[PDB]
This record gives C-alpha cells, sequence and structure tokens, in this order.
RNA sequence: GCUUCUAGUGAGAAAACAACUGCCCGUACCGUAAACCGACACAGGUAGUCGAGGAGAGUAUCCUAAGGUGAGCGAGCGAAC
RNA sequence: GGUAUGAGUAGCGAAAGACAGGUGAGAAUCCUGUCCACCGUAUGACUAAGGUUUCCUGGGGAAGGCUCGUCCGCCCAGGGUUAGUCGGGACCUAAGCCGAGGCCGAUAGGCGUAGGCGAUGGACAACAGGUUGAUAUUCCUGUACCAGUUGUUUUUGUUUG
RNA sequence: GGAGCUGUAAGUAAGCUAUGAUCCAGAGAUUUCCGAAUGGGGGAACCCAAUAUCUUUUAUAGGAUAUUACUUUUCAGUGAAUACAUAGCUGAUUAGAGGUAGACGCAGAGAACUGAAACAUCUUAGUACCUGCAGGAAGAGAAAGAAAAUUCGAUUCCCUGAGUAGCGGCGAGCGAAACGGGAAGAGCCCAAACCAACAAGCUUGUUGGGGUUGUAGGACUCCGAUAUGGUAGUCUGUUAGUAUAGUUGAAGGAUUUGGAAAAUUCCGCUAAAGAGGGUGAAAGCCCCGUAGACGAAAUGCUGACAACACCUAGGAGGAUCCUGAGUACGGCGGAACACGAGAAAUUCCGUCGGAAUCCGCGGGGACCAUCCCGCAAGGCUAAAUACUCCCUAGUGACCGAUAGUGAACCAGUACCGUGAGGGAAAGGUGAAAAGCACCCCGGAAGGGGAGUGAAAUAGAUCCUGAAACCGUGUGCCUACAACAAGUCAAAGCUCGUUAAUGAGUGAUGGCGUGCCUUUUGUAGAAUGAACCGGCGAGUUACGAUUGCAUGCGAGGUUAAGU
C-alpha cells in the first residue's frame, strides 16, 4: 500500500475528516488501516476477556487506504506519494514538495 | 540455517540430522504432555531435518 | 521407518495412567509397526527392558463439526510391559 | 499336514536343564433385534448352539426356575355401531 | 414453491400396572423401593451374518422419540476393543474363477494347459479363576502346551559315516 | 518484491520478519499407499515372498535398500524327441502394455424408431452405438488426371456451377462433377537394367554405386564439367525477439445536504491517461489502474546468422537391356461411385480364371475404329482445412439465482438405487460489527428496557418484503331466511376525498344458473383448475413466393476472398 506502519496521515474523507494520526496497523489484502484517533466504535465486550466488568470499550476501526493521505513531515500538509529512487533506494517522495517519505 | 549446514560435513550432517530426530520424538512427548511450551519449535526441528537432507542430497 | 518415528507420543489417561500402576505403557505408534518394531523402537528410546508388547488398531472416528463432518484418523495403540529389575519410562 | 522308503544330503547329532524368541488382521456393542433386511425405535423376515422343574411320549400343553419384561400417549365414561 | 380445506378430525403400531420416596423450573412417562403382572424350546444364555461407535463415563433437552421427559440406541465432551494357542493370513484343497505359452475368432475378444486363486470342508499348540465404568481362552494369578534360538552338562558320530 | 506474516477462520497459543519474512515467477529436491502396476496374491488403496547387501538381538524372530510381471527386438549361453539341428530354457538387451478432450481424423463393424401419409425396394444412414489406430491436425497429394474454347498441369479447402445433369417402387426422396473465381502452394525418393565388392552354390544373395520417366525415361556407348543451385536436415552453437514475475506512470480544494460526498455550488488543473474497477451515494484529478515509458537471474518457444549434414549435372547416340504378375483384366457374388444392374464406363472387396510389355499399356461413361490425353499394379511430402479438455487477455442491444452450467453456496455433493445409473435444494445484516455491555421477567427459548447505528419494523430465519393464508381492533350490517352471491333501485347509519352532481356500509325491492375447454346444443348431472406466486407454447437459419419500401434501371447485383 502506498500508507505504511507508522506512517503519519491526514483523513480525507469520513466522519473524521481533517484529523490527522499516526498509522497503528496497516491490512495490505484489506485495503485498510488503523488510525489513532479515529473512526472509533463503542463495542459491548461480554466481560470473558480479562476486563472483570466487560465494559463499552472505545476502540479504532479501520479505514479504507483511499480515504487517507500521507503527511508531508517537513511541511505538515497532506501530499501525493511519488516514487523516485534515491541512493538506489527506492523511496516515496512528497509529489508536492519533494521531500522524502 | 542453511549457510552452517552446507559448512559442516556429510558425518557431522548426519550426526546432527540425529539429534534433530531426537529433539522432535521429546518435543512430540512434551507436547503429549502438557509440558511443552514452545510449541512453534517443533516445525523448527521439522525444517531443519528437511533443510540437512536436501542439502546432503544435493551434495 | 526410523526407530525414533515408530513411536508418536505416550497414551495418558484413565486406562492408560492405571496401566502404568503395572509397569506397562501406552503409546501411539505407526499405523504401519509391528509389536517387534515398537520393542526395539521403545528399548532404543528408552534404554528400558521390554517384557511384552500388546498392540491394537483404533479405526477413525466419526465427527462433524457445525455442517462438517468427517473422521478422526487411525491410530494404533501399543501396551508396553517392561521386565521386572528394570528401569522404568519417565514421561 | 502326517507316517514310511530309499535316492540324495551329511559333520555332527540327541537328551536334560537354564535363559530366551514367536509377525499381520479381527476381537467394542446390538444380534428371534429400537443398533440386521423391511423408507419408521414397523404385529413381517433373519443360519447355528445351549434351552431347567411338576404333570407329560414330548422341545406339546398349563403354571413356574435361572434370567428377562411391564413394550414411548394417557384420564374418564361404560351410548349407537 | 408457499399456504389452505378436510380438523383440532383420523391416527398415536397387538400387553399391567400401583403407590411411596427422590430428582428437578417442571414428571402418569427419569431414578429408587415395594407388591403386582408377562415370557421362560423364551421375551432367557450364546454366537455367524449384517450394522459400524450404536459400548462406557460425564453433561444436555433445540431437533429426533407418534404424548411427556429431568430420560434415550438422540445431541455435546471425553474414553473404550490388548492373544505363539480363539477365528483368518504366513497350511490344504471343492465348486467356481483367473490363466504363461497355447487353440479359436471382423475388431473387441472367446476358450483353455501348466500354474494359481478360492471354504461353506481338511489340518492345527492352554486352561480355570480373578480383574475394569467400558476388553479379556487377549490383561493378571496359577499351572500348561507348540515351533524355534543361545548356552551349560550328559551321551555317541565323524565319510566301513 | 519492501513490511508485515503463520490459508479458508475466527479465537487463544507459540512464533517468524530490514541478516528482507509472508507473497510472486523460473529452475530443482522430496513425492507414503492404490492404480497399466508389472515379485506373488487380492474383495483397489491390503496381504505374503525370493535373492543380494546392510542393520537389530547372545541368537532366532525384527528392520532397511535394491532386484525379480508379461510379450516384443537383438545378442549370448545352454539345450528335446533326433544325427547335425530346431524347438524349448536362462540371462542380457530393446520396446510396448494404461489414461485421455464427452471435440476434431482415418478405418473395421453397423441399428431402429422415422419418412414413403400402410409397406418389403428406398428412406432415416453409413447416421447412433461399439472397436481399432492416430496426429496436432488427420486424410488427400505430384496425373495410367481434367479435357476437347484448345488446352490445363500434384493435393486440400472456400465461392460458383445447381437443386442443374442425373439417380429414383421415376414414389418419398437422393443429388454431382468439370470449367470459372479464390485461400494456399513444393515437390521428392525407391524397384529394374547396369557397375563394383564380398559371401555362398557360370548364378545367387548382401552391401555400395547407378537410376527414376510420357514433348518417353534410364541402363548402355561417346564425348565434358567436378561446378552451380536447393532443402519439408541437427536439443550444432551465437544472436535477437518473445512467453512465464515486475517497475514507473499527470492533475482538487473548498462550499451546501448528509451518518458518510465522489452529489451540489464555486472557482482550478490534467490528459499520448475522460478504458474499467474500488472507495461510507454518482470521482478524469482519493485508491487500483489506464495512455505512455521501462524491466529478466532462470526456463521455455520463435526467427534469423553461422556451422555442419543432405541433396543438385550438359549434349549427342539407339544395336541391345530395364521401366513394379498372380498384377492389369475377365467370369461369378457383393460394395463404392449423386448413379438403386442399369445400356454402366470409373474404384474397391471375396472367389475362380488370367495379359501385354514401348511395334507396348491405360483412359476419354456399354462397345469398336480413329484421334487426343496419360504411363497403373512402389513409397514420402509443408501450406491453405477440422476441432478446443486446458492456458492468457478480452468481447456481448447474452443470464442475473425458478434465470444462467446440474452445480454462483464444500455439487455430481446430499439423497435414491444391489448395480449400471438417477440427482436436488440452498446467494444479499451493515459503510463499518460498531453482532445489542448492563438491567428486568423466564429453567431456557424469547421478550422489555438500556445501548450500537443514519436506520434494528437493518438483530443474524437479518436488503426490499407482494399474494395466498392466519390473527387483533371496529365504522356499518346480520338470528322468518332458500342466496353463482352480483347488478340496478334504495332508506338509515358512519365518514370527509386527487372536491368529484363524494366515500364506506346497507334494511328492503327488481333482475340474474360461474370461468375455460369441447360441442348441433353445456349452469351443466361432460372436461379442467384447492388457493396464491413464479416459470410455462409460432422461434431461428437457409431457401421459395407475394405485399410494402429504398437505390439503380434495359439493366440490376456481386460471392468467396484481400
Ligand atoms: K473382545
Ligand atoms: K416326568
Ligand atoms: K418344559
Ligand atoms: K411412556
Ligand atoms: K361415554
Ligand atoms: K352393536
Ligand atoms: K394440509
Ligand atoms: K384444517
Ligand atoms: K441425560
Ligand atoms: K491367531
Ligand atoms: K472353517
Ligand atoms: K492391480
Ligand atoms: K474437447
Ligand atoms: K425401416
Ligand atoms: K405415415
Ligand atoms: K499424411
Ligand atoms: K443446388
Ligand atoms: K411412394
Ligand atoms: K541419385
Ligand atoms: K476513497
Ligand atoms: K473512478
Ligand atoms: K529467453
Ligand atoms: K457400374
Ligand atoms: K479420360
Ligand atoms: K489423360
Ligand atoms: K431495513
Ligand atoms: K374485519
Ligand atoms: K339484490
Ligand atoms: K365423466
Ligand atoms: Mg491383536
Ligand atoms: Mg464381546
Ligand atoms: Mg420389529
Ligand atoms: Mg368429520
Ligand atoms: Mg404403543
Ligand atoms: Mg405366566
Ligand atoms: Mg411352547
Ligand atoms: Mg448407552
Ligand atoms: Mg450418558
Ligand atoms: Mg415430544
Ligand atoms: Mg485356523
Ligand atoms: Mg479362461
Ligand atoms: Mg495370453
Ligand atoms: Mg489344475
Ligand atoms: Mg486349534
Ligand atoms: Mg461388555
Ligand atoms: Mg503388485
Ligand atoms: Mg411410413
Ligand atoms: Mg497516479
Ligand atoms: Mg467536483
Ligand atoms: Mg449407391
Ligand atoms: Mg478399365
Ligand atoms: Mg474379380
Ligand atoms: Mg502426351
Ligand atoms: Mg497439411
Ligand atoms: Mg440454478
Ligand atoms: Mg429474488
Ligand atoms: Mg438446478
Ligand atoms: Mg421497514
Ligand atoms: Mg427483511
Ligand atoms: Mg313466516
Ligand atoms: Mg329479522
Ligand atoms: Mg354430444
Ligand atoms: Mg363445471
Ligand atoms: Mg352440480
Ligand atoms: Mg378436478
Amino acid at each position: 500500500m502506498f500508507v505504511k506502519k507508522g506512517d503519519k496521515v491526514k483523513v480525507i474523507t469520513g466522519k473524521d475528516k481533517n484529523k490527522e494520526g499516526v498509522v497503528l496497523a496497516a491490512f495490505p489484502k484489506q485495503d485498510k488501516v488503523i488510525v489513532e484517533g479515529v473512526n472509533v466504535v463503542k463495542k459491548h465486550q461480554k466481560p470473558n476477556q480479562a476486563a472483570p466488568q466487560g465494559g463499552i470499550l472505545e476502540v479504532e476501526a479501520p479505514i479504507h487506504v483511499s480515504n487517507v493521505m500521507v503527511i508531508d513531515p517537513s511541511n505538515g500538509e497532506a501530499t501525493k506519494v511519488a516514487f523516485k529512487e534515491v541512493d538506489g533506494k527506492k523511496v516515496r517522495v512528497s509529489k508536492k514538495t519533494g521531500e522524502v517519505l | 540455517k542453511v549457510k552452517e549446514i552446507r559448512e559442516l560435513t556429510t558425518a557431522e550432517m548426519l550426526d546432527k540430522e540425529k539429534q534433530l530426530k531426537e529433539e522432535l520424538f521429546n518435543l512430540r512427548f512434551q507436547l503429549a504432555t502438557g509440558q511443552l511450551e514452545n510449541t512453534a519449535r517443533i516445525k523448527e526441528v521439522r525444517q531443519s531435518i528437511a533443510r540437512i537432507k536436501t542439502v546432503l542430497r544435493e551434495q | 521407518m526410523e526407530l525414533l518415528d515408530v513411536i508418536k507420543r505416550p497414551v495418558i489417561t484413565e486406562k492408560s495412567m492405571l496401566a502404568m500402576d503395572e509397569k506397562k505403557y501406552t503409546f501411539e505408534v505407526d499405523t504401519r509397526a509391528n509389536k517387534t518394531l515398537v520393542k526395539q523402537a521403545v528399548e532404543s528410546a528408552f534404554d528400558v527392558k521390554v517384557a511384552n508388547v500388546n498392540i491394537l488398531n483404533v479405526r477413525p472416528k466419526f465427527k462433524r463439526m457445525g455442517k462438517y463432518a468427517g473422521y478422526t484418523k487411525k491410530r494404533r495403540k501399543a501396551i508396553v510391559t517392561l521386565t521386572e529389575d528394570s528401569k522404568e519410562i519417565q514421561l
């Protein structure tokens, strides 16, 4: 996927549009990703999971990878990714500014 | 792994294989009882034996 | 087949545990192994002296999960009786 | 299979005692059946063995022994048919 | 394919049960007890076939059970079948079958010799008791037998053996 | 290839991965048992051996690996009746043995219903079925041909000839071919004479040379050139391309609505890319892609190039020799030719008889003569043609779950059958599980709250949710009435509309025997339908013909094919 675990991304569509977070996990086969503080769901858990009250747990649910744009670390703005060869290492380049990753 | 297997000599690989088959016997017995914790070891040992036999064949 | 592959595992059950009190040990054995092979495999694996080996075939058992039905694998059970004046197996 | 006979084969034989070796498959359970053949936990069908006592020719018959069973809708009422 | 009508009707598959106590949310229907009743050349005890897990133990009550159900040959989870001597093979052949070459025939194939296969028959060495929830001539105890192996001692034979 | 991965399938558990995992492609290793199966046996997936070597045990028992079917080919060795031999026998060597793609090809064998308005000829058909052999194609093929415009110059296939010539209980029907136009094109080797060598009993075999045909060729005898051209040769390399993984690949933000924007409005931009798919609704500019550019360690496949191999002589002479025999052909009996024995040529099969040979032989649809065209009884041969189980990329005025494959789903399954064999049903929560924590009644099932959600009357039997059918509420009517049950007239009561000389119900009055099929005639005591829903019947192709229409018009028009 064009987005990777640990990337800083901005949500461009959804209820959490314009939120920004780190990718906690990527699901390449599903084209989905989890972003901190995005698409939180209230889950009604029975206490069979070592939580001796059960409670309603707040977790992040995956969002489609096309709803997220990687943030330009040098610029703080979301940008599309290009693949240019640097040092013979194929890397992602910010289409907007030319920064790497 | 494959690198260090190819270093060893034929006799060492024959002996290395018998040590693994015994470890595999013990792992099965430890698994039959509730005594095996790292259950992923069994596959590791099986493939290590396979790697040795594969190398033995291409010599 | 190798001696170390003949014996698959011990059998731990109320019956096999009782039989251990009589110094006989139950193992799951390769389905193609005769009781003489099992005797040789047991001695080489454990340094014990074997008095008698009794051997049975266990039929595959019908089982179903949800909409799917099939059979468990066939097994071969060997009860190995050690001699007196001999070391025991410690599993 | 076995027992004999030579032809052949032969350097060793046998006895006693001691120790030891002996593989594979089946071996649960039902089986005059609710678990077999009859679409059914179906008044049918299913080779062989054992199959007791009194009276009796008897394995007939009636009642019983060992043993097994009360059988997978019931409660009333006590009309016609 | 769905759903009516007939209908809440026919039927609920050859027979004795009763009560007490228990279990349980719930019991004519499960357990226990007592008496009663039925089979008894059997409705008992074995076993071949056939079935193929239905056996045992612990749970369950959706469906299945012609009612009910706490129960079940049902469901779930675990377990259970131990043999030199039993039956079969490593023995034998019958009917029949297969069939090297072979004989015959548009093709395909048909038949058939040697040789085999093939029991329902022949041959063939252990029994009594005990033991488990579930196996036992299989496990165990006692006491045997058959084939063979190694060694010890004892006899006698080494090629007119 | 570059960050996750340990399949469907979660879950826990235990692990792997920047020393590059998972994953992707090429090449290898492993590949139990059954199955042609093939050491022997056998009720497939089992059992039981021999021989050699190794291993286990003091040893027997046990284990491992190898070899061992049958027939064929060749060689060797043994070796019968039986003298030499031969057969047999043992070993080695060599090659088959089965399966398919339910297709396409060739060949053997070969129906019937059916049509003929019956039916034996005939037709269905040389079809279905069975069997053999194949090959990627097969078959055919290099004139004993087609012809008689005078000529053409192997075969195959397409168009046309033509529903013509013909065949035919001259019925039903069957039905060419050549010429003409195209696709594709390619030609070659033997036998014999003769020569040489060898072996054998002057010939009589083996080998090599020689030779290959019809305006006759060749042998042979003369001279004369050892050139020049060609190829349907080979895991011969080299090279390029190509298939099998991939890399790169432009351009959008706000605003309004909404749970969500891609919708909307506003201004922008990109385009060798506005194919398509996905994304919380409908996106050229968010993602995967697309146009374009680019990429191969390995293994195939193809094309060249090189190598090597294999073929390739001109002219003049006829004295003699050769040019496919039990063959051609004939009688008889069958068959194939569109051609059914017919006047029946041509081809073939069985049976019997049986030629000539260059001054020869065959054909030109009985036959003869003449003329013309060819040269059988030997073989091989690419392409144009047929088909598609599979693989890759796509396409559709094709289907959209009663359809579409029988099978969208764990289907050739469940299930039925002794067996061959028959053969189903069954897709959809939501954007995301966020799949309803907790509470309450209940043994549970199931509900009621509380929550999640945009929505749960989206709660898993989950989108929509028709009808039959079942029920609850009730506006009007109904216990003196004989009623295909409606219709027309009509009080009363209850309601208020797509606002219309309105709606529902209806005492009472008049009139009135369902629908369909089939019949002279049916309410029919003839037929069919339990009800509701879905599915379910004049179509297509090639031809004939007529009407209408358009184009052109004494002209009109192309077919195959490129
Ligand atoms: K038993
Ligand atoms: K008596
Ligand atoms: K009696
Ligand atoms: K009952
Ligand atoms: K009554
Ligand atoms: K009566
Ligand atoms: K009904
Ligand atoms: K009814
Ligand atoms: K129970
Ligand atoms: K036995
Ligand atoms: K017998
Ligand atoms: K076989
Ligand atoms: K096919
Ligand atoms: K006919
Ligand atoms: K007719
Ligand atoms: K050919
Ligand atoms: K025609
Ligand atoms: K006719
Ligand atoms: K030549
Ligand atoms: K998106
Ligand atoms: K799009
Ligand atoms: K290549
Ligand atoms: K003819
Ligand atoms: K002619
Ligand atoms: K001619
Ligand atoms: K809904
Ligand atoms: K009503
Ligand atoms: K009326
Ligand atoms: K009638
Ligand atoms: Mg046994
Ligand atoms: Mg028993
Ligand atoms: Mg019965
Ligand atoms: Mg009635
Ligand atoms: Mg009854
Ligand atoms: Mg009685
Ligand atoms: Mg009697
Ligand atoms: Mg039971
Ligand atoms: Mg129980
Ligand atoms: Mg019930
Ligand atoms: Mg016996
Ligand atoms: Mg035969
Ligand atoms: Mg034969
Ligand atoms: Mg015989
Ligand atoms: Mg006996
Ligand atoms: Mg028992
Ligand atoms: Mg075999
Ligand atoms: Mg007819
Ligand atoms: Mg892009
Ligand atoms: Mg826009
Ligand atoms: Mg004909
Ligand atoms: Mg002729
Ligand atoms: Mg003839
Ligand atoms: Mg001519
Ligand atoms: Mg061809
Ligand atoms: Mg379908
Ligand atoms: Mg539908
Ligand atoms: Mg179907
Ligand atoms: Mg709704
Ligand atoms: Mg719905
Ligand atoms: Mg009156
Ligand atoms: Mg009245
Ligand atoms: Mg009439
Ligand atoms: Mg009617
Ligand atoms: Mg009537
Ligand atoms: Mg009717």
